[PDB]
Parts: structure tokens; C-alpha cells; sequence
């Protein structure tokens, strides 16, 4: 998906954006003037259908992270898992290409 | 042979999404929707005015 | 009737909803385009077809998918 | 040619069942074995 | 204009074996899958499906078992493992001791343990264990039930039942039908009165009430009884739906029946609706020449008169190939007096119908007669229709 | 080879589908790997979908 084949996004096929960016948010919470407080949020994975603007917003707990390692990588296999799930709920007729 | 008039793009909201001739197309989302809307209108209404 | 003087002319250009789908039926597609690409090193996927084995889909199927099945 | 037997597969079968028949080979007695192959010439070309 | 390939006719199965240096890279992805913490068990699992597919049954009986071993604690893990195993007893019977110790509380495994155990002994014991561990299990407790060949074991069993799954209706049915006594019924009754049973229950007390078989009027006043005590959930025709399958059985019918004119009465009490009237005359259209569906509209014919009704009352006779004639003449009998009144107003084919019935009944041709003439007293100023026949 | 081991792997597949019978399954395809890509037709065939 490209600036050139935009225009592709809404023709009459449904869609799912996933938005992985945001899964472990850690906060380094900071203000306008930029004091440090640090802490490991909960997390989250941006699924849209930019047809209807539904938004399947799975809340990723910080519980997920106890105890893990090669946090990253297992992140990414966590959405994955979670968009495979999203996939199985949605019915045929509603899944996405 | 003439330049008399100008043709321009019949946009639609199918269109809209597609034409880019006309400017402010992503830049100015909701301004895009009434220009190609207002269009649209517009064409209803020329073929209404005509009838009428 | 003779053949037209062979000269190369560019001049279409064109593209449309409208004109496009005409052309779409003639353009290769996407998972031809895929087909066409045959993966480098390995023994690339074929369709066994019983009039003719030949036929390679070729990287259409995705590694993964055609380690385990169709698409 | 039947569903069952790829041709290579019917020859073999043909060769077991000719060497299986009861006591063709012995000839002792005179015995004579005829194998008469052949073509049915035009027959696909020539029905009414 | 040579066209393209319709993309869609491209080549699809029975294709070359998968390649070595394809399935590493798949590998790979499912070592980092793994690897990159456990799922916990999913990956695993993944992994275990990949290999059966790749296709490989070795290795992954080597990884996966492993894989099973440290870290995970889940039933489907297991689950998984044991259908890897289909070499038929040893190996499968160690896995389900390896998962019940672990995990005694998903029914999953009993299950499967059941299933892989072939002699009847062993099931039943695997069952008590399961039933030790595990009380809720109404498929177990079922399956138990039906093991048995003696009574008073099998008696026992479905009196666990019933303690241990508070509101098992089929458990119930069974224990109920066991019993064989109206004593027993009476002390079914008391025992579920006391317990919280709203929906549709007492239907299963209706029908041990009428296993007698000759008390089918207080049938009617039972399922008046009903409604009345529960604090119940505004409900349409559910009780008839649900009466359907279990009218379908012997000695059941009837039963049915009475509970049908009940739910009526019930709705009559509450209001004409319309639309409920239409939803039941729908159901009793659907899934034709049954006798609850008959009895249903017998009674609407009681409460009212419906021409439409008496042609399907009719139909569902046609169909069924006199019960209709019997209602008929049960009309007549019990209340001519009242029914001659109603008729004479109607001043309608009912009788001619009657008629007919009574015609394609007989060849003796007096009996006949006889109604026909009954009929003409019966009409005050006597119907016109009759004397034809006659 | 491959007639006398068609024969020889189609009793083998009997064989174990009997052996499945008396044991009440369906014939675990995960068994026929090994005796797989032989027999004529193959055994590749009984379980094509």
C-alpha cells in the first residue's frame, strides 16, 4: 500500500488495518517541561475496518510481560495471535481480504 | 479547435476517493466531500432545473 | 489488405474505473506476476496437472503456505 | 482400457494370467498355445 | 487479444513434495514462535500441526512431547499429544495419566481416556474417576448412566447425578422414569419444588403423571397449577415447541395436549395478542399430521368458532389417514344443549362436513342415518344442508 | 517392483484397517507414512480429500 494505490483502500473489499506500534507502551511519563517517572503500562493493538470504522481494540495487559524475555519478538507473535483470533470471531461473510 | 469551454473530471462519491485533478482531495478531506457532494448536486439540480 | 506502415506510436496513455477493468481482462495479474517469479534456490512448486506435469505456479505460494498447503 | 489397471500394470496381469492358465506351457501332448493379437481395422471409422 | 488466464482456473492441488530448505525457513519461524516466550501452549501446538503437515511424524513426536513436559499445564496441549499418538494403547494411556494428574479438572481427557479404553470395566472405572475429580460433567454422568446392565448401581448413579448437576433435565428424566411409582413422582415433584426451576420443568412431571394410561383432566389443572407458582419469564408458544419432540414419544401425546390447552388458557388470562395466535398456527403447519398440533386447534375450536381451524382440523385428518368425528361427537354429547344454540347461529357446514365424515366412515348406511337425524332434532329450526344428504 | 509392491502395500493397508476395525477407528493416515508413495493406485490416493 503505497500513496500512489491509496484509492485501493475503499473500493468494495473489507479491510483490516493492525496497528502493532503500541503493544508494550513503556511509560516514561512525561509533561510539557519533561520530568522522568518510570513504569511499564498496559498496551494495546489498533485493529480498524476503515470501511465502517468499527475498531476491534484489544487491550494487552502488562500482566502478559511477568517473567518474559525476548519481549519484543514475543510482542509481535502476541498480536499476531490476537488478529488470528479477530479473524476466527468474524464471520465469513464479515472477514476481511 | 476552439477552447471555448473546459471539460472537466465528473467526480462522484466513488469517484472521490480517485480523482485528484482537482486539489484538496486528502488535504482538506471534509472541504473534498462538499466540493464533489456540492457537485454532484448541482448536476441533479441542472437536470431538475432543465426539466422544471 | 496490406499491413499498416510499422511505426511505433505511443500516443494512449488512458486509465478510468471505466477503462481499466476492459484492460484489467488483458493486463497479467498480481498472483500471475507472483507465478511468473520463480523463487531462486529451491525446487520451485509444481502442479502436477495429468494432461501436463510441467506447469510451475511458481512464488505465488508464500514459503510458509507452500511448505504446508494451497491458497 | 478399465479404472482399474494402468496399462504397463494390464500387460502384467495379461503375462500372469498366460504363464497361470492350467498346464499351457506343458506340450508334451502335442499341446498348441496361440496368442493371436490384433487390430479391429476402420472399426471406430466404419460404424453404421 | 489472446485474453488472460481467468486468475481464478490457476492450479491448486496434488502438488510436489514440499521442499527441505522451504520447510526450514518454516521451522525457523516456529523455533522463534516458541522460543520468543511460550504462548503458552498454542505455539506448541502450531508447531505440532506444521510438522503434521509438512509432513513429518517423528520429530515432532520427539519436540512436542518435550515441549508438553516443561512449561505447559493445558488440556489441549494434551489433547494434542494424544491424537499425535493413534499407536493404538501404551503410549496414548501415559499421556492421559500424565494430563488427569496435571490437569484432573477439563473433561477433555477424561474423554479421551474413555474413548481409548475398549473394555466396559475399564470405562466404568475411568468414569467414577472422573466423576471423583470432576463432579459437574453432564456427558459423564450420562455415559455412566448408560454403562450399567443391573438397577440398583445404575439407581445410585443417577442419584449422584442429580445432587451433583443441580439442574440436568435429561438426568432427571431418567432418574424419574427408574422409579416407577406415583410415590416416587410425588417425591420427584417435592424434591424439585424446593429447588429453583422456573423455565419448563413440571412438563417432565406431567408426563409421569399420565404413565397410568386411562387423571387426564387433572393434567389441566396441573399445568394451570404451574404458571401460577413460578415467578416466570413472558413466554409464547416455547412450551408447544419445546412439546413438539417430546409429544413425537410414546404415551406422551396426550400429555402434551392438556399442557397445550393450559399455555391457552394462560393466554387468554394475559390477553388476544394476534400475533401469538398467527406464530402457533404456523408452528402447527410445520412439521404436519401430529397430534399435539390437532389437539391445539380442537381447542381453539372449543373456546371459539374458527372455519378456518375446522378446514385444518380437517386437512391434519387428511393427512394422518377420526379423532375430528370423535371431537365432533364429543361436542354434541357433553355440552347439544349449548352447542345447538352456537351451531344454529352459525347456520353452517359444519354439519354437512359431519356428514361427509360419517358417509366415507360407513357402508351400512344407518348409523349414518341415524346422526343425520339427530342432527335435524338437534337444530331447533332444523338446517336445510342436512336434509339432503338424508 | 512396483506391481509386486503394490500387492505387498495393499495388504499391508488392509491389514491395518482390519487391525482399526477391531480397535473402532478411523485408519490413522499418520500410520501409512512410509508405505505412502507406493502401491498403484498409491496410498497417497485413499486419503485424498
Amino acid at each position: 500500500l503505497n500513496s500512489s494505490n491509496y484509492a485501493e483502500l475503499f473500493n468494495n473489499d473489507i479491510k483490516l488495518f493492525v496497528d502493532d506500534t503500541n503493544v508494550y507502551r513503556v511509560t516514561v511519563h512525561k509533561t510539557f517541561e519533561g520530568n522522568v517517572a518510570t513504569k511499564a503500562i498496559n498496551g494495546c493493538i489498533f485493529t480498524l475496518n476503515p470501511k465502517t470504522g468499527h475498531l476491534f481494540l484489544k487491550i494487552i495487559h502488562t500482566s502478559v510481560w511477568a517473567g518474559q524475555k525476548r519481549l519484543s519478538q514475543l510482542a509481535k507473535w502476541k498480536t499476531a495471535e490476537e488478529v488470528s483470533a479477530l479473524v476466527r470471531s468474524l464471520p465469513k461473510e464479515e472477514q476481511p481480504k | 479547435l476552439g477552447l471555448l469551454p473546459k471539460p472537466e473530471p465528473k467526480v462522484k462519491l466513488s469517484n472521490m476517493m480517485s480523482v485528484f485533478e482537482n486539489d484538496q482531495n486528502i488535504t482538506d478531506p471534509t472541504a473534498w466531500e462538499k466540493v464533489v457532494k456540492d457537485q454532484v448536486d448541482l448536476r441533479k439540480r441542472k437536470h431538475l432545473e432543465e426539466n422544471e | 489488405k496490406a499491413l499498416p506502415i510499422p511505426e511505433d506510436q505511443p500516443k494512449k496513455k488512458r486509465a478510468g474505473r471505466k477503462f481499466r477493468k476492459y484492460k484489467e481482462k488483458f493486463r497479467l495479474s498480481h498472483v500471475r506476476q507472483l507465478q511468473n517469479r520463480m523463487e531462486f534456490g529451491k525446487q520451485e512448486q509444481t502442479v502436477l496437472d495429468s494432461y501436463g506435469e510441467e506447469v510451475g505456479l511458481g512464488m505465488s505460494n508464500t514459503s510458509l503456505q507452500q511448505a504446508v498447503g494451497a491458497t | 482400457p478399465s479404472d482399474s489397471e494402468i496399462p504397463p500394470l494390464l500387460v502384467y496381469k495379461w503375462t500372469q494370467g498366460i504363464n497361470n492358465l492350467s498346464e499351457i506351457w506343458d506340450v508334451s501332448r502335442g499341446q498348441s498355445a496361440v496368442l493371436l493379437e490384433t487390430t479391429l481395422g476402420e472399426m471406430a471409422e466404419k460404424i453404421d | 487479444l489472446s485474453y488472460l488466464k481467468d486468475l481464478e482456473n490457476d492450479r491448486v492441488n496434488s502438488l510436489s513434495d514440499a521442499t527441505l530448505e522451504d520447510l526450514q525457513k518454516m521451522r525457523t519461524i516456529l523455533k522463534s514462535y516458541r522460543k520468543a516466550d511460550p504462548t503458552n501452549p498454542q505455539g506448541w501446538i502450531a508447531s505440532a500441526r506444521l510438522e503434521e503437515k509438512a509432513r513429518k511424524f517423528s520429530v515432532a513426536k520427539k519436540i512436542i512431547e518435550n515441549g508438553c513436559q516443561e512449561c505447559p499445564r493445558s488440556s489441549d496441549i494434551w489433547l494434542e499429544n494424544i491424537r499425535l499418538h493413534e499407536s493404538d494403547v501404551h503410549y496414548c494411556k501415559t499421556l492421559v495419566a500424565t494430563a488427569i494428574n496435571f490437569n484432573p479438572t477439563s473433561p477433555l481427557l477424561w474423554f479421551k481416556a474413555i474413548d481409548l479404553e475398549s473394555t466396559t470395566v475399564n470405562k466404568y472405572r475411568v468414569v467414577r474417576k472422573a466423576l471423583q475429580e470432576i463432579p459437574r460433567d453432564e456427558g459423564l454422568w450420562k455415559l455412566a448412566v448408560s454403562f450399567e446392565a443391573d438397577k440398583a448401581q445404575v439407581i445410585k448413579m443417577l442419584e449422584k447425578a442429580t445432587q451433583f448437576i443441580p439442574q440436568s433435565m435429561d438426568l432427571l428424566t431418567a432418574y424419574t422414569n427408574l422409579q416407577s411409582y406415583h410415590n416416587a413422582k410425588m417425591t420427584l415433584n417435592s424434591f424439585r419444588k424446593i429447588l429453583p426451576q422456573e423455565p419448563e420443568i413440571w412438563i417432565i412431571s406431567t408426563l409421569l403423571e399420565e404413565r397410568n394410561n386411562p387423571k387426564l383432566v387433572s393434567l389441566l389443572k396441573e399445568g394451570l397449577l404451574e404458571l401460577s407458582k413460578n415467578g416466570y419469564k413472558a413466554t409464547l408458544s416455547a412450551w408447544l415447541k419445546r412439546a413438539e419432540a417430546l409429544n413425537d414419544a410414546p404415551n406422551s401425546n396426550l400429555t402434551c395436549q392438556a399442557i397445550v390447552y393450559a399455555i391457552l388458557e394462560w393466554l387468554r388470562e394475559s390477553g388476544e395478542y394476534e400475533s401469538e395466535l398467527n406464530n402457533v398456527d404456523q408452528i402447527l403447519e410445520k412439521m404436519p399430521h401430529s397430534k399435539v398440533q390437532i389437539a391445539v386447534l380442537k381447542k381453539l375450536i372449543q373456546w371459539d368458532p374458527c372455519d378456518t381451524v375446522l378446514w385444518s382440523r380437517l386437512k391434519m385428518a387428511t393427512e394422518s389417514y377420526e379423532e375430528l368425528l370423535a371431537f365432533f361427537q364429543e361436542l354434541l354429547f357433553q355440552t347439544s344443549d349449548d352447542i345447538r344454540a352456537n351451531m344454529r347461529e352459525k347456520s353452517p357446514g359444519l354439519l354437512m362436513m359431519y356428514v361427509s365424515e360419517y358417509w366415507k366412515a360407513q357402508k351400512g348406511d344407518t348409523r349414518q342415518t341415524l346422526v343425520l337425524i339427530d342432527q335435524i332434532i338437534d337444530f331447533a329450526p332444523h338446517n336445510l344442508d342436512l336434509r339432503f344428504f338424508k | 517392483n512396483e506391481f509386486l509392491d503394490s500387492q505387498r502395500v495393499w495388504a499391508e493397508y488392509a491389514t491395518k484397517r482390519q487391525e482399526a476395525i477391531q480397535q473402532n477407528r478411523r485408519l490413522a493416515f499418520e500410520e501409512l507414512e512410509g508405505s505412502w508413495d507406493r502401491g498403484i493406485p498409491r496410498i497417497s490416493t485413499l486419503f485424498q480429500r
